[PDB]
């Protein structure tokens, strides 16, 4: 596996804070056009929260977090970030970081994605 | 390492590993051998991970463009069907697990896109491309919208663009020739023409994506739409009037959209191929066992014929298979990560309007 | 920089709960022969809690951690990590990674170590 | 990118910076040039990361080992002290900061190892170190033992092996030879061989490190120890009544122990060299700004003689001070990394039985 994608950040936040999350991205990464965060409860389906198109900056929320959530990607440290800002405790779940070169169906499905990373946990009361 | 008198399968999340597991069952009941079903997380990079150090499932369900990489690499092993059970599957079929000459994985499942039409909005799709403006201005008329669909994509703007000729790597007795590429050739050029003639005239919109033509075919402000089976459980919800058929033609020529096959790869150091052949060959690839992972999770079409025109008697279905065979069958060669960024980049630039459509060609070529 | 450090699987524990930290090095690591891991609660001076020797194996701990905490270095990895078991309240702070090729002085000193990681936070209520 | 017409300068936060700032205040109400004093965390990484980009403080303060290569990056700028200057530097502290035949940083501090021994249970330390058998084996017939040190760090081994011409790398006229290397010469030898011999004889553990070592001194269990200045506030604090004299001789030659400096560097895209120079010379280099800065932290050692022989009335520091003069000063090339590897790799083959010691010294230096 020559890409390869690390999640930090992650920390015990009370609700209605702030918390921001990173995921690098190493080796060759060239072809990746599109950067995806991903969360899921434990015994829970993974659902997609947020997207980024990395050819012109598109960017996708779901119903759930819009204008809630802010995702933007470092073309200078290869790095994405997802702002987590006005926490609720629904929001508790392993947040996982996703990137694929290329997709047939909507970017915020799982199964849209070939890389995937370890995942960090986030926890809001 | 890998544990002989077993069948060890690992399945993608998203398909039938229920009905996997149902077969599996059937295969014990009647040879006394078990088999294991599992569905691992981020099986795509578990796979070859495990195949590089002689381990793994015994079984591998994945498309077949990743097939031709772990051939390559050596993690998938030689079968060796007879011609009896070559000529139940479709040529194409077969030629899409053919790497290096020779048979690596046997189809299961084929998938494509197809056209996907409002019944109320529109009873009779148009079979051409030309007929598209006429069709959008007569629906503006009435305040509506004819089609629109993912223009982001490379994977779905390609029908139109290689529907006369054009094509991503040149294919010769079972050999892809990676120096002869087709994407600026006099096809690709016109089918890139009249696309951007289309997004000029205000017929579809160069930002348009796939969440926004969804949303607004399901909202009922779209008379067509181009996407694949995933989508049918969304319009379904969406209770829309929606039909599918083939897809419009350009300048007579049939559209070619990108074939993926669902096929079943054995791997080169399980001991157990001859079992895994002959389980393939007679358990899983049969009527009963195709009815019952379709069953768990369907799969649309489907390699075997003795099926196929079972679930003919579905029109999305037929049409989806009518497509897959009149579209262009995705090959397996690692290159398509720079094929797919060229033809993206021309796409952008030519939607733009920041370069010409020879120009954004010549580019993506280079 | 050549040598990086990348702290993470720091995450919001009860009292008394086991976590496991991971920090992994990455470039020209061949010279580093002392891996330590230092914490650090906000406001407060940086304080060792262990250390590893490389070539020998030998761990270093402090007296409040001593038989609580385990530290160990994976060769096939690259990857030091640190087992966090019997927590209290009073562990919570910022816990940082470090490396050092040599050393004058007790590894369980912060300008012992060159090489220094971003830092994961562990919170015990 | 740095600011013209005022200071910044980026010191450890282990040493003074509270005097730099008095030192910086002192230069502000002397010239009317603003002075601002810092300790960043993670210094030695930040410094050259700032400084490739051409920012960064104006005057940095670090051992002489890392400024050969900040020099090689380019990162420092040639000071030009006059003879009156340079004639109140030791010239060996004017050697540590020479690299390429130009003078690169104002050496301030000198650090290196020195003999510590207990005045209660030995009150005349031994001068020789073929007395420590004996001395040893007097005080285990009272139940004590004599010296235990840090066998597992070459800059602590270094003093017994290379007492009788032993060196790591030759230095000529300003540079350091890199393919001529002494790990495996006559005197190399003997000192390892008799270092291996104290191990073998029972009086030293080769297991003994710094945590054992100081532990067993602070509790009045060994006569000697060998340790830096920055134990001294351990052993005050553990109240042991204690003495730092010169290291013993091996074979009538003084031990060499590695002598690190503290110096004063220039940053090559500071435009405010000039400023920098005068307040290095005139107001930090003087007794009152080395008083200044030693009263917020010790600083041991200093290469200025007028506040050198002033320190002297301190036996530890006229000890500490007579150590570096005899030791051997510390190159700044980066390949000691590969020098540490190997001589920590001999001196544990050879306390450890594994290989001789001619085996030892031969892998080293190959």
């Amino acid at each position: 596996s020559q890409v390869q994608l690390v999640e930090n950040g992650g920390g015990c936040v009370k609700a209605g804070g702030s918390l921001r999350l990173s995921c690098v991205a190493s080796g060759d990464i060239k072809y990746i056009s599109y950067l995806g965060w991903f969360r899921q409860a434990p015994g829970k389906e993974r659902e997609g929260v947020a997207a980024l198109y990395t050819s012109t900056g598109r960017t996708y929320y779901a119903d759930s977090v819009k204008g809630r959530f802010t995702v933007s990607l470092d073309n200078a440290k290869n790095t994405v970030y997802l702002q987590m800002n006005s926490l609720k405790p629904e929001d508790t779940a392993l947040y996982y970081c996703a990137a694929a070169e290329w997709g047939s169906q909507s970017p915020l499905t799982q199964w849209f994605y070939r890389y995937w990373g370890q995942g960090t946990q986030v926890m809001v009361s | 390492k890998i544990e002989e008198g077993k069948l060890v399968i690992w399945i993608n999340g998203d398909k039938g590993y229920n009905g996997l597991a149902e077969v599996g069952k059937k295969f014990e009941k009647d040879t006394g051998i078990k088999v294991t079903v599992e569905h691992p997380d981020k099986l795509e990079e578990k796979f070859p991970q495990v195949a590089a150090t002689g381990d793994g499932p015994d079984i591998i369900f994945w498309a077949h463009d990743r097939f031709g990489g772990y051939a390559q690499s050596g993690l998938l092993a030689e079968i060796t069907p007879d011609k009896a059970f070559q000529d139940k599957l479709y040529p194409f079929t077969w030629d899409a697990v053919r790497y290096n000459g020779k048979l690596i994985a046997y189809p299961i499942a084929v998938e494509a896109l197809s056209l996907i039409y409002n019944k109320d909005l529109l009873p009779n799709p148009p079979k051409t491309w030309e007929e598209i403006p006429a069709l959008d201005k007569e629906l503006k008329a009435k305040g509506k919208s004819a089609l629109m669909f993912n223009l982001q994509e490379p994977y779905f703007t390609w029908p139109l663009i290689a529907a006369d000729g054009g094509y991503a790597f040149k294919y010769e007795n079972g050999k892809y020739d990676i120096k002869d590429v087709g994407v600026d050739n006099a096809g690709a050029k016109a089918g890139l023409t009249f696309l951007v003639d289309l997004i000029k005239n205000k017929h579809m919109n160069a930002d348009t994506d796939y969440s926004i033509a969804e949303a607004a075919f399901n909202k009922g402000e779209t008379a067509m739409t181009i996407n694949g089976p995933w989508a049918w459980s969304n319009i379904d919800t969406s209770k829309v009037n929606y039909g599918v058929t083939v897809l419009p033609t350009f300048k007579g020529q049939p559209s070619k959209p990108f074939v993926g096959v669902l096929s079943a790869g054995i791997n080169a150091a399980s001991p157990n191929k001859e079992l895994a052949k002959e389980f393939l060959e007679n358990y899983l690839l049969t009527d009963e066992g195709l009815e019952a992972v379709n069953k768990d999770k369907p799969l649309g079409a489907v390699a075997l014929k003795s099926y196929e025109e079972e679930l003919a008697k579905d029109p999305r279905i037929a049409a989806t298979m009518e497509n897959a065979q009149k579209g262009e069958i995705m090959p397996n060669i690692p290159q398509m990560s720079a094929f797919w960024y060229a033809v993206r980049t021309a796409v952008i630039n030519a939607a733009s309007g920041r370069q010409t459509v020879d120009e954004a060609l010549k580019d993506a070529q280079t």
